[PDB]
RNA sequence: ACAGAG
């Protein structure tokens, strides 16, 4: 059994993949107003120089979904569309953007800019690092040349 | 905790200690805990009429009332606790200008919601109480130096 | 007015279409030309009340007018992450023969809350595998499925 | 003693390219008594300024009035009194650019001056008698109060 | 031809979709391959210009 | 993989290591933070002296 | 492989509302009148019941039985 | 008699990354034992070795003798490589969130009290600094609050103290400098430090970033030495983060959403390369067509659709630029130069 | 192709040189209709964060 | 199992000194620093984690004048243990005040 | 001999 830790790849269903940094506790975390503090902090650097705007609606068609029991569908050249998942959120109470209201967890005062939550589909992937590491002092040569 | 098929068994023996929360996510005793500040809505100039059924669609189902006074409707604040700031009051045009949407900042609403060990209640009086003595122990910490 | 938006900027957190403006604590002494904001013990509890407003079982939502984000914060964190309770740490198998893996059952019996208050026991030492009458229980699983 | 410039101003521009920021204006003045014209960020949020409005600006080497240069850390706790009771807005920047003007290929008396008040900028610039004292890598207080 | 209750009794996922061998234990599959067609007039040109 | 190329102008050596990187600004950009598990095993000969 | 007993976002307990879930769902409900009759008020709990799927009933089924 | 001890803190050890294309691709560094199971190095070195954190693996060598460990830390430092052998432009310097971040941190709408103030500076006091006495620069503001300007917050970084003898001085362009301003521009972007006091204008790539010279890096290393050049930028990795962690820096789906004033501008130039690009084919098909120079009658009318359908990409995207706000994400991250470009913006 | 998820139903009677399981794994919430026709969503891989 | 280490400033007699609270977070550095800054004997204070690894906070604590940094730090955590005595009476006051008037109401 | 990964 392998828990997660500081190396282990996780993916995007996007291409946007990444390995792990840093585990934070629940404390600090930012948090909304109802309370829910996200798992995974993902940074917006990726978004201009690859212009994944799939991520930027599954996340806004997911948080829509799970609001009223749907499976918004992301069907190619077609699926739900933005008008139709900007209106269930707004019935529902959250911002029609998806951007809402952070109040920090560090200092207890609320961020400047809207943070964008949402429930993206990531996946883990093979690569763990309790695989990849290895050091050799010295041990075992080659026989015929005498080297590891 | 599992599901068994015929001719399967569990047999073990669990041990219960006490650990702070800190430690591993199995020993917080509160679902979640957090506040949120308290709003104040204010309306800057009068909104009456056909307007205010504009506006309480643009806030919670509870916050904004319209009522008459001379068969005219006329929207006060009524409730202003119960928003969600969902801030659709900006994607209304005419109604941007009407409105300071705001928190209070010395207000707090606390919501603790228990897992079942202890009513919560008495998880807010043992909070403070280890407040209280994280200050105790560097106090007993200047007095045994100095 | 000047003095209007100066009292504003210490006493309202406005939400704007694009950002949140005034966000951080400014009521410290020498922040402002004519205010004092030195500490006054009979101020902070004179101004400070606690409002109970919603309470059953599992549940509280209650007001703390008059104090500040940075031990509101400190209570919420306390909450989270430093208030003691009872959880399982050990599990010892006897025949476990069921289609559940035996790392995966100890995780489950872990996350299940024990009704035994916490004031009572005390914390187990480093070590001390077997545990006393002080600072542990024991529960005891044993479930046998057959045909009907 | 301790005043470098003083002279009643009149506000002629709020925002001549736009209005490229939140709390900070561009105050485009021009005196009355002698000729000079001023640029001059203020912060609009703590001291709104109209378009037609008519201010004071002193421009002081200290704030206290005798004339004594004691200042090695600003005090602001301290209530001593000062040059600042009189007036409604104090900065404190460095003069950091004397700068002659490229405006005539002969025979000129215009000298501009450069106050930054650590990113928020002054040109002043009229007669070269009007400006004597400043000097480069000096530390000025700017003073300011509207009329009627 | 068999019921998804009848993979049961042979160990076999109702899922798994076929089209692989079993050779020595392991699972090989043969792979499509890609062929230019045969019996076909071919008009290029040569490495010289040709 | 002949001897001039595989053998004599680079050959495998010893006290090496590698894993996954991750990112740490708490560093200084002289610095890199080496695991616990390749410390044990990568030695320096240190000499014993006054 | 069965439901997780909290939710990993907040903390809620979750894993005893699945057979609760399902009996809502044997009544002819829609899933958004379930999860608001089991009590899921955030959205992350109710992602555990939402996006669940049940491998551990069609797992037994291959299971070794007498 | 040898003993064979661990590696420890403050031995030197090589550092590599597998394709090795110039020869700052393999640094040495100092090891500092930490108990998780990475490698683990400061963002300002990825563009050296072109890393990138997406389970990327990276090989180590400990030398084994004192010969070896000199000629690895005086030719082979981190601090005595900060400059190409190519050309002379600094590659370990600022990368993003420490280019978006100070960037936001020197804008002239960030004004902040004592206390935040006082908190952001004090995130420095870790290291080889924890000794000095902070010095705290007097405030900007003083009549009717009490005010910092960001800009002196950033110029902690190049002067921690009133003992250390940096005077930093750099007078460059920005990148978003209209051309006409020196120090008055309209979009405040013509830096200038004196005596490492930031006076006027933000900070871009173009001045903390890994692009090329008039880096303030680039000054303290030609300057003030080696070692001024690599304190500062750990004090920015360090101060940066703290301010960009707790004033919040999100994208969404409203940052790339098209408003009124592009989308009735997009239909109406759509037509009008359309129509041109219609008239050109009839004009190829039945009849004359007046040749450019040099080329045939259908390699003249691939000139014009290349020159129309640039039309309309440029004109479309030089009106989406003209409606979105401010504090727009992808806006402030093309005008840093931390990540992304003009291109991208107006392409999504 | 790489990301951990479940085999099939005889995912443990079954013996291979390696195989890497999820231990709660949650079938998507925006999905294709190529989900629906291969029935990835009976046995996913991956968890909504 | 010593949890406070002074390391002084190395120019500055007993002014500015790095307090090290050993087993800590932001949870007490956050409030300490709020109720030492509410002190105008004080021009600096705030704290950082030394490493996310390590359970530290340097709080750094520089007074105005010849007084030594070790009366602000006392006086603010008296002053926030006082804090914390008079909201857990405020707020057991109000948990029984409502026990006790929803016990009168439905009866 | 093949598949991966950067
Ligand atoms: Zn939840």
């Amino acid at each position: 059994t392998r828990r997660p830790e500081i190396g282990d790849k996780f993916s995007s269903r996007h291409g946007q993949k990444g390995v792990c940094g840093l585990i934070v506790p629940q404390e600090d975390m930012p948090f909304c107003d109802s309370g829910i503090c996200p798992d995974i902090i993902m940074n917006p650097h990726g978004f201009p120089s690859r212009m994944t705007v799939g991520k930027l609606i599954e996340l806004l068609a997911g948080k829509a979904g799970v609001l009223d029991g749907r499976f918004h569908y992301g069907t190619a050249f077609g699926g739900s569309k933005v008008k139709d998942v900007c209106e269930d959120l707004v019935r529902h109470g959250y911002n029609y953007l998806g951007k809402d209201y952070v109040t920090s967890g560090i200092t207890g005062e609320p961020l400047e800019a809207y943070i964008y939550f949402g429930p993206v589909y990531y996946q883990k992937l093979k690569h763990m690092v309790l695989d990849k590491m290895h050091a050799r002092a010295r041990g075992p040569r080659a026989v015929l040349t005498r080297q590891p | 905790i599992a599901q068994l098929r015929p001719g399967q068994e569990i047999d073990l023996l669990m041990h219960c200690v006490k650990g702070i929360g800190k430690d591993h996510a199995k020993f917080s005793p509160v679902a979640t805990a957090s506040y949120r500040l308290l709003p104040d809505i204010t309306l800057l100039e009068p909104v009456e009429g056909e307007a205010a059924e504009e506006l309480s669609r643009c806030f919670s189902p509870g916050v904004i009332e319209v009522q008459e006074v001379q068969g005219k409707k006329v929207a006060r604040v009524a409730n202003p606790r119960l928003d969600t700031f969902s801030r659709e009051i900006f994607r209304n045009e005419k109604l941007k200008k009407v409105v300071r949407l705001a928190r209070v900042r010395d207000h707090y609403i606390f919501s603790v919601e228990s897992t079942g060990v202890l009513p919560p209640d008495v998880l807010v009086s043992e909070a403070i109480k280890v407040l209280m003595g994280k200050c105790r122990r560097f106090l007993d910490e200047l007095d045994a130096v100095q | 007015a000047a003095s209007q938006a100066v009292e504003e900027m210490r006493s309202r957190v406005v939400l704007g279409e694009f950002g949140v403006r005034n966000v951080h604590t400014t009521d410290f002494p020498g922040n402002y030309s004519g205010y004092d904001d030195a500490w006054d013990q009979d101020r902070f509890e004179k101004n400070f009340r606690v409002d109970v407003v919603h309470m059953d079982e599992n549940s509280l939502e209650f007001d703390m007018v008059g104090i500040d984000a940075a031990i509101a914060n400190a209570f919420r964190r306390i909450l989270l992450a430093e208030v003691p309770t009872m959880a399982v740490e050990k599990v010892l198998v006897y025949n476990n023969t069921s289609i559940v893996q035996d790392e995966i059952l100890a995780h489950r019996l872990g996350l299940i809350p024990i009704h035994a208050d916490p004031r009572l026991f005390e914390y187990r030492n480093q070590g001390d595998e077997e545990g006393t009458e002080i600072d542990t229980l024991q529960f005891r699983l044993q479930v046998r499925c057959t045909r009907n | 003693a301790g005043i470098l410039f003083e002279d009643i101003f009149d506000v002629k521009d709020i925002d001549p390219e736009g209005k490229k920021f939140d709390r900070v204006s561009r105050l485009h003045c021009e005196s009355e008594s002698f000729k000079m014209d001023l640029i001059l960020d203020v912060n609009i949020q703590i001291y709104p300024v109209d378009l037609g409005d008519k201010f004071r600006l002193v421009i002081a080497s200290t704030l206290y009035e005798d004339g004594t240069l004691d200042d090695g850390e600003y005090n602001p706790t301290d209530d001593r009194p000062s040059r600042a009771d009189q007036f409604e807005y104090v900065m404190y920047g460095k003069v950091y650019r004397i700068e002659g003007d490229e405006t005539s290929t002969e025979a000129a008396t215009r000298l501009s001056a450069y106050v930054s008040y650590g990113g928020l900028l002054m040109r002043l610039q009229g007669d070269a008698n009007n400006l004597h004292g400043f000097e480069v890598d000096s530390r000025v207080y700017l003073l300011m109060k509207k009329l009627a | 031809g068999k019921t998804p209750a009848e993979f049961a009794k042979l160990n076999e996922c109702p899922l798994d979709p076929g089209g692989y061998f079993i050779v020595k234990g392991v699972e090989k599959v043969i792979l499509i391959q890609e062929q230019l067609s045969k019996n076909r007039i071919i008009v290029e040109a040569d490495r010289k210009g040709a | 993989q002949g001897r001039f190329r595989g053998n004599l102008s680079g050959k495998r050596v010893d006290f090496s290591g590698r894993t996954v990187i991750s990112p740490d600004p708490n560093l200084r950009i002289d610095e890199v933070a080496v695991p616990v598990h390749v410390a044990k095993i990568l030695t320096f000969p240190e000499k014993v002296n006054k | 492989m069965i439901i997780p007993v909290r939710c990993f976002t907040c903390g809620k307990i979750v894993g005893n509302k699945w057979e609760a879930y399902l009996g809502l769902l044997q009544a002819e409900y829609t899933e958004g009148d379930a999860l608001d009759a089991l009590g899921l008020k955030r959205y992350c709990c109710r992602r555990m019941l939402l996006a669940h799927v049940d491998l551990i009933e069609k797992l037994l089924n291959y299971a070794p039985l007498e | 008699d040898i003993v064979e001890r661990h590696l420890i803190d403050g031995d030197v050890v090589l550092f590599n990354r597998q394709p090795s294309l110039h020869k700052l691709s393999i640094m040495a560094h100092l090891a500092r034992v930490k108990p998780h199971r990475t490698f683990r190095f400061n963002e300002c070195v990825c563009t050296p070795y072109n890393a990138d954190f997406d389970g990327d693996e990276m090989n180590l060598h400990l030398p084994q003798t004192e010969e070896a460990k000199a000629e690895a830390l005086v030719l082979m430092g981190t601090k005595a490589n900060l400059v190409t052998p190519r050309n002379g432009e600094p590659l370990i310097a600022a990368i993003q969130d420490f280019l978006t971040g100070a960037y936001l941190l020197t804008l002239k709408d960030t004004f902040f009290d004592r206390a935040k103030a006082c908190q952001i500076i004090a995130s420095i006091l870790v290291g080889k600094d924890e000794k000095i006495k902070v010095r705290l620069p007097p405030p900007t503001i003083l009549k009717p609050v009490t005010l910092w300007t960001g800009k002196q917050i950033f110029s902690v970084i190049l002067r921690p103290s009133d003992d250390n003898p940096v005077r930093a001085n750099l007078r460059t362009k920005g990148k978003q400098y209209c051309g006409k301003g020196e120090d008055l521009c309209a979009n405040d972007s013509y830096v200038t430090i004196q005596n490492s006091e930031l006076m006027s204008g933000s900070m871009d790539k173009g001045t903390l970033g890994s692009g090329s010279k008039n880096n303030i890096f680039y000054i303290l290393l030609r300057d003030w030495g080696q070692n001024e050049a690599a304190d500062a930028m750990s004090r920015l990795a360090r101060l940066a983060p703290v301010y960009l962690s707790n004033r919040g820096f999100s994208i969404g789906i409203g940052d790339v959403t098209p408003g009124q004033g592009l989308l009735k501008a997009k239909y109406e130039l759509l037509n009008a390369g359309y129509k041109k690009c219609d008239e050109y084919i009839e004009a190829l098909n039945t009849g004359k067509l007046q040749q450019q120079p040099g080329c045939t009658a259908e390699e003249t009318l691939e000139a014009l659709i290349l020159k129309e359908l640039s039309v309309i990409r440029d004109h479309a995207g030089s009106a989406c630029l003209r409606e979105l706000d401010k504090s727009n994400s992808p806006l402030t991250m093309a005008l840093c130069g931390s990540k992304g470009s003009f291109i991208n913006i107006s392409q999504m | 192709k790489q990301a951990m998820g479940t085999i099939g139903y005889n995912q443990r009677n079954r013996i291979d040189t390696l195989m890497y399981l999820l231990a709660y794994p949650q079938k998507p919430m925006v999905k294709t209709k190529t989900i629906e026709l291969i029935e990835f969503e009976k046995l996913p891989a991956g968890q909504n964060a | 199992k010593t949890a406070l280490e002074m390391v002084q400033a190395a120019g500055t007699d007993r002014h500015c000194v790095t307090f090290v609270l050993h087993e800590e977070d932001h949870t007490l550095g956050n409030s300490l620093r709020y109720m030492i800054m509410k002190n105008p004997e004080v021009e600096f204070c705030g704290y950082t984690t030394t490493h996310p690894s390590e359970s530290k906070i340097n709080l750094r604590i520089q007074t105005r004048g010849t007084l030594p940094a070790v009366e602000p730090f006392q006086r603010g955590l008296n002053e926030l243990m006082n804090v914390c005595q008079h909201v857990l009476d405020k707020f057991e006051a109000s948990i029984k005040d409502y026990k006790d008037q929803k016990a009168s109401r439905n009866e």
